[PDB]
Parts: structure tokens; C-alpha cells; sequence
């Protein structure tokens, strides 16, 4: 059993458990508060009602305690327009809609002669400090900076209901990011709207679509959007109590023929090429090719410079092309030692190397790719 | 708990409009103070001071004084002593004891001792400081400073500039104090908690014209973009401010001699920007961890940290209190490593392996190609 | 896109009510109907949209003025050709249900041709004619050599 005891708005006592409770109104407005601390117990309540011990009818009239204001959300995503993966932050831009029902701010028609009341270019907070009457205000998680704001909007209806309208433009910082496996990575961008208010004032309730979450724009783009989700959540919140939050994240992944076409088939040329010169039997030929094919790597390597990110730690694409230039460059050295074998006349020993090197560099290639793939894809 | 403050109290004998509680005075007086009847009730103080080479004046604050109380004071190890008026107009000197006498409606005394370590001894209202007996008694004499509750966490290192020697810190402030001053009753606005939003510590402390710890950020460079800045006070009188924030800071500390294994220290300065003497930094709190961890690889690895409170000299006189957080931190090793020094080896030895041959042609050839090569690999 | 910079910003009124409003602006404007696969034989629009504020039952865009040209010409050259343009009024929905108007500019430009042809495509052209005049030799290590020396000039042109 736990105890009860019953408090003003002020935490003055007023009654004590003995479990059940009984107070009598005195001042001319009397706030109550009910105490309950110690597992799941039946709380019962109830105004001008004694017969509690045995209601029999099922719970009537109003409800006895507060209610909290349900709000209802919704977000729509119209571009990425940029992504830095130094500072691991995105920017986006969409729209943003919020409504609600409160019967504080309802008017009477025949004072105004207007069926809609607006406000314009104002933010929620500004407006709830002028009309001195609390409004779920709200701000973005891990936003960067200030943020753009256009057709900003409030309007409400004569019975009460209000809705909020905004286009935005903003920067979010997204420290979940991690380029490892780039350029094969896949990434979540993740937008949080958070209320700026208590748990036990406002809360969200429903979802509204009212257009499509991710919108199609012609051309290509950087990013690719695989799948997206919406989910609402409780956080904790400073002074105690809780907030609520609305969640929208989008699964995306590179486009990858550009990369492939674009790095990957060259290499894979390049590298046949440092190849095939072992069939050669005139040594000094062949090390001037490896010679000559060591600077044509080097060459194609600060041509795709522009493709490398530096972010202080390696990807996947740098280790292949660090191991793929000391192979090219081994190459050059046992062309060395060959010529010199040829030198002094031991051309057997060559022609050996020059089958085991054939036999043993596309092992090589292979197990490096299949390692690669077991550390870092599974 | 009990409850501290003011009070106004009007008193009536056969007059019922002083139940209205607007009873204006009237008639010939029938009450009086009962505390008059008898000997005041005394305060002592003991404080064991230090005349430094450098520190060799020192001047302490007391509380109000009340018309018809006595002050007395004495030192024992000598150094000269005073006392003044808060402006600073003298009132008694040393003969080492002082004394005097409140004629004022409200007294407020600073304490000079000026020339090594000596004991002081103070007390209101209580003539039998030459042999006390009891241990310190009522209430402190002289003022205290407000102790404040400090803690900071850092997020993400979000950029580092090494030409210009600066760095980019995403993270959270957290302060925490009590002031009675401060303090309201509930039933009079019906709430339990009363906050501030949007606003920084100095607007809030010029709107309610009140005296609050406001900070700054030492080497800050440009302006400081803030989120989430609110400030909330109990009835009692705790405040506490929260802020997030994302500030550049200088750090002309750098040294990058030897890079890339170069060691380097971010350091992050708090410092009050009032008086040692009216709030001063007591306590760390660790409300999260001091160093986020996040997903994926950075360019900086942090190895250790810490955070300390000291005092540094503060503008017209007196000392601030600052609170620093330090990050010792290094670069990824094997990045350059595998990047550099291993192709590096490659190319040298190329230049090194063809000294055993004996056609001389070929060897001037393939030394003249790896020139060429070293050169295109430094360019990339 | 951000702030809009104005200068000139002024509105007069008449006695009898007229009223106009001017303003010379700069302003960055969101384009996501960008297409550049055909690069850089691509043809784009830049359109400029501006929208009332107000519903429709209000005030309503009704005819077109045109007080200057609508696109000025400048002194030397410009990376993008204006081949020409329109502009046109529309209905679209508004928040709190209604109809707002809209006034639309679409200019169709194109990039100039010449530049990408002399400087990309007449070289690529002597390069690939180099390997491929090379089989008329009869001298193998020749044709060897000078296809590994031309192969290395194609990829200096390429990061060039
Ligand atoms: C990892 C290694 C990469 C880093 C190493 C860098 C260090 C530089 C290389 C050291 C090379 C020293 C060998 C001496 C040399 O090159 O030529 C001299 C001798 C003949 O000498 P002499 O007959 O004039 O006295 O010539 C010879 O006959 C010596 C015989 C050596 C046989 C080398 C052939 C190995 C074939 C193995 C198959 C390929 C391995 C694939 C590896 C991915
Ligand atoms: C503008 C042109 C640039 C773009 C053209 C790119 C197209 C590629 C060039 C086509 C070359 C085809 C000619 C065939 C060739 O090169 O060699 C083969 C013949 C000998 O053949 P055979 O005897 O083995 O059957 O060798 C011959 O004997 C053929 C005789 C051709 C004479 C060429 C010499 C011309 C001298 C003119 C003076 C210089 C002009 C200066 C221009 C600025
Ligand atoms: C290393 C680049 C790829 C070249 C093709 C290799 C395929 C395997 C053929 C092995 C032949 C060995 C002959 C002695
Ligand atoms: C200079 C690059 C490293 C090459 C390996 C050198 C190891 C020492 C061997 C000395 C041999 C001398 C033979 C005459
Ligand atoms: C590939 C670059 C262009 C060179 C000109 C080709 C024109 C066609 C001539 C075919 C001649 C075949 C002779 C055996
Ligand atoms: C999903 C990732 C697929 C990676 C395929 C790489 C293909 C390399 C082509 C080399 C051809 C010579
Ligand atoms: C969705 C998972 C894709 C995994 C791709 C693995 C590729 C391994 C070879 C890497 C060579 C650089
Ligand atoms: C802590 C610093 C260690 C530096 C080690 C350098 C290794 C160079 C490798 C060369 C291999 C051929
Ligand atoms: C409208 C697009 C015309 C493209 C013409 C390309 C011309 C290439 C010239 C090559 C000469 C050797
Ligand atoms: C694009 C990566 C190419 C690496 C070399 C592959 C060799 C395969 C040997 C069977
Ligand atoms: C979507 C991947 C296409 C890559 C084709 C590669 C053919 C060698
Ligand atoms: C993981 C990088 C190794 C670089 C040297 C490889 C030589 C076969
Ligand atoms: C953390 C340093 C790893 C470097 C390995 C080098 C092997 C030749
Ligand atoms: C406007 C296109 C001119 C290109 C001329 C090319 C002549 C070989
Ligand atoms: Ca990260
Ligand atoms: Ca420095
Ligand atoms: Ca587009």
C-alpha cells in the first residue's frame, strides 16, 4: 500500500490519507493536487460523489483531473542541398504544418465580423507572448545556426481550433555518420521536432500526411532515397517531466556506377597491364614498361584525387589503392633482379619467376578483395 | 520547511477595520518591541588572514547594522587597522582594538587591516571579545560570496584550423546557485516554477535590476551561436541556467614542429565576469559525460581529460573565478603511415636495387625514371 | 533562398488613391528542376515565381506591364544564352484553404558550344588519331613504345 495525501496548487497540505481521502472546499476557487508515492494500483476519484466505495455506475459526468492538448504533425521533405563530411552536418529543405484545439481562443464573429483570425510573420513563442496564453512552441533538435523561414502563418477559428504553417530551410548536425565503408556506406539523415513544452501541457497525437514525405525532382541527384519512417517518442526534459518528439529519418545510399565506371575499370587496366609484361622475354623491355606503367598509376591516382575525401582516417578505397601501387612498385623491383639474372646468365631462374609471378599476383588481388569484403562488410 | 523574508504588521485595539488589514495610525501607541527589554543577543566571527608581498592591504565587508548596536574588533599576530563607511569616510581607528558606536539608521562597515599571518576577531554586540569562551556564535559577521555549481560537456570537435590556429566545439553549460532575493510566493502567481527564455544572464539581471553570475567565454572569436537558453527559479530562490552552444575559440598554443606526430591540448575557458567577492565557482558537476562518444571515425583521438577552477587576475582590481576543461588529443597514425612512408620505402628502394647491375645504360635510365616518379608521387 | 538584398524600396500614393510600389532586388533562388545528364549539350529554365500573400478574394494579379526589357543585354560575353522567354499568371492553393495568384518569368538558355568543342574535343580527337596511325608500322617495339608514351599524354590531357 502507498500513500496518498492531497496538496493545493502550492504544495500546501491539505489531507492525509487513511487508503482513502476527503476534503471539503472552503475559498472561493480551490486547484487540488493528488499525491500518490511508494508495481500497479486502481486510483479512484471523484467530486460530490461519497458513494465511491460502491459507484456501480460506469465513470460519469466530466473527468475529474486535467487533460493534456493533443497536437497533431506533419512533415514533408523537398531537397537536400548539401551534405559536409568533414563537420558531419546536412541541410534540407520542406515544409512543416501544426494543429491543435484549445477553447481559450475562441472569439465571437459579431465583434469582428471575420470568420478566421490570423497572424503573420511571427513565431509561436512571439505570438503566445502576445496574446499572453500558453501555445505548443517547438524547435529543431541539432539545428546549426540560424534558420529560414517562409509563409509563416497562424490562423484559428472561431470554436478554437488553431493551425501553424512554415517553409524552412535549415542545417542539421548529424554526428551518427560514419564513411568506413565509403564509398559503399549507407547513412540515415535524421530531422527531430521537439516541444518546447511540458508533457502535461501539450503533447503529440497523430500523424498527418499531407503530401508526400520525400518528393521526386527531375534530373539525378547525390543521395539516394531507399526507404523513410515517422515515429513519435517521449524524451526527458529539463525542470523534470518530459517532451515529445516527432522523428523523421531517410535511408540513402550513393549511386555506385559512378564510382565503379569511374575508378574501378581503369585500375583493373592498369593494373593488367603490369601484368602481362612478364610473357615478354626481353627484360629490358619489360622493366621499362613497369617503369613507365609505375608513373602512368601515379598519374591516374592525382587524376582521381578529386573523388578522395580527407577526412584523417581510411576508407576502403584507399587501402586498395595503397596496396595496388607497392604491388605496381614490386613489380619494377623484380623486373630489376630478372634483368640482372638474364646479366649474368641464369635465364632459367627467370623464365621461373616470371611463371610464378603469372600464377601468383591474381591470388593475390582475390584474397585482398575477399578479406576486404569479411573485415568490413560482415 | 519554514519560510524567510519581510513582513509588515499592523496591530488594533477596538478598531475592527484593522481586520481589512488598511488600518491607518491612530490614537496614543499600547504595544512595543519585547526584545528591547533585555541585553541584545551577540554575534562573533574568527578569520585567520595573510599579508602576501604583493597582498599586503586587505578590506572586508559587514553585515548591516542597526541604530543604538556597538561593533568591536581586534587583531593578534602588528599591522594598522580601521574602520570605514562603505563609501569610505573614517569612523574609528586602532589603538591593536577598535571601536564604535551605530548612529545611522542603517550602518554598513568595511574593515581595513593593512602592513606574515594574523587572527581577527569580530563580533556585534558583543563587548567580551577579549575572552569570548564560546565557540563562534550567530549569525557571520562579515558577508558571504554565493557559491555556484558548474559543469560543461562537449559534443563534437567540429573543425580545426591550423593556419590561423583555432578550433570548433559543439557542447552544453550547465550553472546552478541560490539567492533568497530572489525568492516569490506562489499565491501570488499560482505557479511553483518561474523562468526566463531566449534571453542571456545579463538582459535578465537588467530587467529585474538584480545582481546575477553572468560568463563569458575567454577566447571566443566572433559571435556564439546558442539553443535551448532558458533560466527557472524556485520559490526558495535556486536558479540554474542551461545552454547549448557552438563557438570558435583561439588557440595560439598550437605547436605542429613535430607533425604528423604532433600532441596538442584544446582548452575551454569559462570565466565569470563579476567580482570574486560577489559569486565565485565552488563546485563541479558531471551531469553527463565530459567527451561524447559518436559513431564512425574522427580526425582527433581523445586520450584523457580534466577540469579544474582557479582564479585570475580580474579588471578594476579584485579576482574572477574561471573554469577550464582540457582535451588531450592526437592524430590517426595509420592513415599517414599506410599513405606516405610505405610507398615512400617502395620508391627508394627502386633507387636502391639497381646498383647491381653492371650495364651502367640501363641503370642511368631506370635512376632517371624514379627521379620522375618520386617527384610525380610528392605532387599527389 | 536566406535574405533578399533591396535597394530603391519605395510605394507613393496619389490623391485619388493610386498606388505602386519599386523595388530593385538581388536574390538567390532554389532550382531542383535542374537536369544536367546531357552535359554539356543540356538546355535549362530559370524561373522566377512570385506569389501574394493574400487570398484571392482580396487582390489578384490582372495584366502584365512591361516597363523595360525583360532580359537586358550587357557588354562581352555570358557563360549562358538566353533563347527566350515568357511570362504568364496562374491560381494556386493557398494555406487556409482560398487561391493565392502567382506571376511567373521562364528564361531557356543553353551554354556556349564553342568553347567546350575547341578545348575538349578537337585534342581528344589528334590524340585518338595518334594510336590509331601507329599500325601502319612494320617495327614493333616502335608501335609498342609510342602507344605507352601516347597513353600517358591521354591521361596528362585528361587531369589537364
Ligand atoms: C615485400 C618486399 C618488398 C620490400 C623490399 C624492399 C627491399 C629491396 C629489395 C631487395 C632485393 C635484394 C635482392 C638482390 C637483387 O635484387 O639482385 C641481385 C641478385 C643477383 O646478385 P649477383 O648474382 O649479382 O650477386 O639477384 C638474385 O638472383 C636474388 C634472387 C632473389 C629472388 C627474387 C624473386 C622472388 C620471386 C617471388 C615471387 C613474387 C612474390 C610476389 C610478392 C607479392
Ligand atoms: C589536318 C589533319 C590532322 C587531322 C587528321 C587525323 C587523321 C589521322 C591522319 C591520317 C594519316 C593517314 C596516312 C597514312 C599513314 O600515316 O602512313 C602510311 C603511308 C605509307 O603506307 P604504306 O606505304 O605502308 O602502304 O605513309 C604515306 O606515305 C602517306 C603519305 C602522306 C603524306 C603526309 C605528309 C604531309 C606533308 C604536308 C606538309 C605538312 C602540313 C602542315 C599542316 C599544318
Ligand atoms: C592480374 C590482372 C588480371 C589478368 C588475368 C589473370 C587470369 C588468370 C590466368 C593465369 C595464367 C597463368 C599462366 C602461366
Ligand atoms: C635502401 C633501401 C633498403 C634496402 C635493404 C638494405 C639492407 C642492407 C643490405 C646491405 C647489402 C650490401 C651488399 C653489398
Ligand atoms: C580513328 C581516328 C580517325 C582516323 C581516320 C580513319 C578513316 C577511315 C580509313 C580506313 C582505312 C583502312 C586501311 C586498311
Ligand atoms: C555492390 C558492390 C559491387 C562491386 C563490384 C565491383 C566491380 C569491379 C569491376 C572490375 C572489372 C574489370
Ligand atoms: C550492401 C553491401 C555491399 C558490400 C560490398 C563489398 C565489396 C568488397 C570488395 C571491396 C574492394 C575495394
Ligand atoms: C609512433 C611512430 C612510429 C613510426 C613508424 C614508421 C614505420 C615506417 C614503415 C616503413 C616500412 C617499409
Ligand atoms: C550540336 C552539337 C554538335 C557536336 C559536334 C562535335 C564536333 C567534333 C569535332 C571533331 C573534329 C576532329
Ligand atoms: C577494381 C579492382 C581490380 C583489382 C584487380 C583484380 C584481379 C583479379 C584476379 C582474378
Ligand atoms: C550498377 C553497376 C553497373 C556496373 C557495370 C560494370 C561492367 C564491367
Ligand atoms: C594494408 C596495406 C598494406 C600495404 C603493403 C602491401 C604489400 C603487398
Ligand atoms: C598503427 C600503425 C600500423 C602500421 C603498420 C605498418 C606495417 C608495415
Ligand atoms: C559553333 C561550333 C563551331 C565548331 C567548329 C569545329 C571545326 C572543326
Ligand atoms: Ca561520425
Ligand atoms: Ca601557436
Ligand atoms: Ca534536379
Amino acid at each position: 500500500l502507498p500513500r496518498l495525501r492531497l496538496t493545493d496548487s502550492g504544495g500546501k497540505p491539505l489531507a492525509f490519507g487513511l487508503v482513502e481521502l476527503n476534503y471539503t472546499c472552503d475559498q472561493d476557487i480551490c486547484e487540488l493536487v493528488v499525491h500518490v508515492d511508494g508495481a500497479v494500483y486502481r486510483l479512484l476519484v471523484g467530486i460530490n460523489a461519497p458513494n465511491l466505495r460502491e459507484s456501480g455506475q460506469t465513470p460519469v459526468g466530466s473527468s475529474v483531473f486535467l487533460e493534456s492538448d493533443l497536437v497533431t504533425v506533419g512533415l514533408a521533405v523537398d531537397q537536400i542541398v548539401g551534405v559536409d563530411q568533414r563537420s558531419e552536418n546536412f541541410s534540407v529543405v520542406g515544409t512543416l504544418k501544426l494543429s491543435w484545439h484549445d477553447p481559450k481562443l475562441g472569439f465571437s464573429p459579431d465583434q469582428c465580423g471575420c470568420t478566421v483570425k490570423s497572424f503573420e510573420d511571427a513565431s509561436i513563442r512571439a505570438v503566445a507572448g502576445e496574446i499572453n496564453l500558453p501555445l505548443p512552441s517547438f524547435s529543431f533538435y541539432n539545428q546549426q545556426g540560424n534558420r529560414w523561414s517562409q509563409n509563416q502563418v497562424i490562423f484559428v477559428t472561431p470554436d478554437g481550433r488553431a493551425s501553424y504553417f512554415e517553409r524552412f530551410t535549415v542545417t542539421l548536425q548529424a554526428p551518427d555518420f560514419d564513411f568506413l565503408a565509403y564509398p559503399f556506406d549507407r547513412q540515415k539523415f535524421s530531422i527531430k521536432v521537439d516541444l518546447a513544452v511540458p508533457t502535461n501541457m501539450f503533447i503529440f497525437n497523430e500523424i498527418e500526411r499531407f503530401q508526400q514525405v520525400v518528393g521526386d525532382q527531375l534530373g539525378e541527384e547525390e543521395w539516394v532515397v531507399t526507404s523513410y519512417s515517422q515515429e513519435i517518442t517521449e524524451v526527458p526534459f529539463e525542470r523534470g517531466s518530459t517532451n515529445s518528439r516527432f522523428t523523421t529519418t531517410l535511408l540513402v545510399k550513393r549511386n555506385l556506377e559512378y564510382y565503379i565506371l569511374r575508378i574501378f575499370v581503369p585500375l583493373f587496366l592498369i593494373i593488367s597491364v603490369s601484368w602481362v609484361i612478364f610473357f615478354l622475354k626481353d627484360y629490358g623491355r619489360q622493366l621499362e614498361v613497369a617503369s613507365g606503367n609505375l608513373l602512368v598509376f601515379v598519374a591516374f591516382n592525382f587524376t582521381i584525387s578529386g573523388d578522395l575525401p580527407r577526412l584523417g582516417y581510411l576508407t576502403v578505397l584507399d587501402r586498395f589503392m595503397i596496396v595496388s601501387f607497392c604491388l605496381t612498385a614490386i613489380v619494377v623491383l623484380i623486373s630489376v633482379c630478372q634483368k640482372r639474372l638474364g646479366a649474368v646468365g641464369k635465364q632459367a631462374v627467370a623464365a621461373q619467376i616470371d611463371t610464378w609471378v603469372l600464377v601468383i599476383y591474381p591470388l593475390v588481388y582475390s584474397l585482398y578483395i575477399i578479406w576486404v569484403y569479411l573485415r568490413f562488410f560482415t | 520547511t519554514y519560510t524567510t523574508g519581510s513582513f509588515q504588521l499592523i496591530l488594533g485595539l477596538n478598531a475592527p477595520q484593522v481586520i481589512s488589514g488598511e488600518g491607518e495610525p491612530e490614537g496614543e501607541v499600547f504595544a512595543s518591541l519585547a526584545s528591547l527589554e533585555i541585553k541584545p543577543e551577540a554575534h562573533v566571527q574568527e578569520l585567520e588572514i595573510r599579508l602576501d608581498k604583493d597582498t599586503r592591504y586587505l578590506t572586508q565587508h559587514t553585515r548591516n547594522l542597526q541604530p543604538g548596536d556597538t561593533f568591536h574588533a581586534l587583531v593578534e599576530p602588528l599591522p594598522r587597522l580601521r574602520l570605514t563607511d562603505s563609501g569610505g569616510k573614517p569612523l574609528a581607528f586602532g589603538l591593536v582594538e577598535l571601536n564604535y558606536t551605530c548612529d545611522q539608521d542603517i550602518c554598513e562597515l568595511v574593515v581595513h587591516v593593512d602592513g606574515a599571518v594574523y587572527r581577527l576577531l569580530v563580533g556585534i554586540n558583543a563587548p567580551n571579545l577579549r575572552e569570548s569562551g564560546q565557540t563562534p556564535v550567530g549569525s557571520s559577521v562579515f558577508l558571504e560570496s554565493d557559491l555556484v555549481t558548474v559543469g560543461l560537456a562537449v559534443d563534437q570537435i567540429v573543425g580545426v584550423d591550423q593556419r590561423s590556429e583555432n578550433f570548433s566545439v559543439v557542447g552544453t553549460l550547465k550553472l546552478s546557485w541560490h539567492d533568497p532575493k530572489l525568492g516569490f510566493s506562489p499565491d501570488q502567481c499560482g505557479c511553483t516554477v518561474k523562468s526566463f527564455e531566449d534571453a542571456s544572464i545579463r538582459a535578465v539581471a537588467g530587467e529585474i535590476n538584480l545582481p546575477l553570475p553572468s560568463f563569458s567565454f575567454y577566447n571566443q572569436q566572433g559571435n556564439r551561436w546558442s539553443q535551448n537558453q532558458v533560466i527557472f527559479v524556485t520559490p526558495d530562490g535556486r536558479a540554474s541556467y542551461f545552454e547549448r552552444f557552438t563557438v570558435t575559440l583561439q588557440a595560439p598554443d598550437f605547436d605542429f614542429l613535430a607533425y604528423p606526430f604532433d600532441r596538442q591540448k584544446f582548452s575551454i575557458k569559462v570565466d565569470l565576469a563579476v567580482p570574486t567577492n560577489m559569486f565565485i565557482f565552488n563546485e563541479i558537476e558531471r551531469f553527463q559525460q565530459v567527451v561524447g562518444d559518436q559513431l564512425g571515425e574522427e580526425e582527433w583521438v581523445v586520450t584523457s581529460y580534466s577540469q579544474e577552477i582557479t582564479e585570475v587576475p580580474f579588471e578594476r582590481g579584485s579576482t574572477n573565478s574561471r573554469f577550464t576543461t582540457t582535451l588531450l588529443v592526437k592524430r590517426n597514425l595509420e592513415y599517414y603511415i599506410l599513405r606516405i612512408f610505405v610507398p615512400l620505402f617502395l620508391i627508394i628502394s627502386v633507387s636502391w636495387v639497381i646498383f647491381f647491375l653492371k650495364d651502367y645504360g640501363r641503370q642511368l635510365e631506370v635512376a632517371s625514371g624514379n627521379l620522375l616518379v618520386f617527384v610525380a608521387f610528392n605532387f599527389t
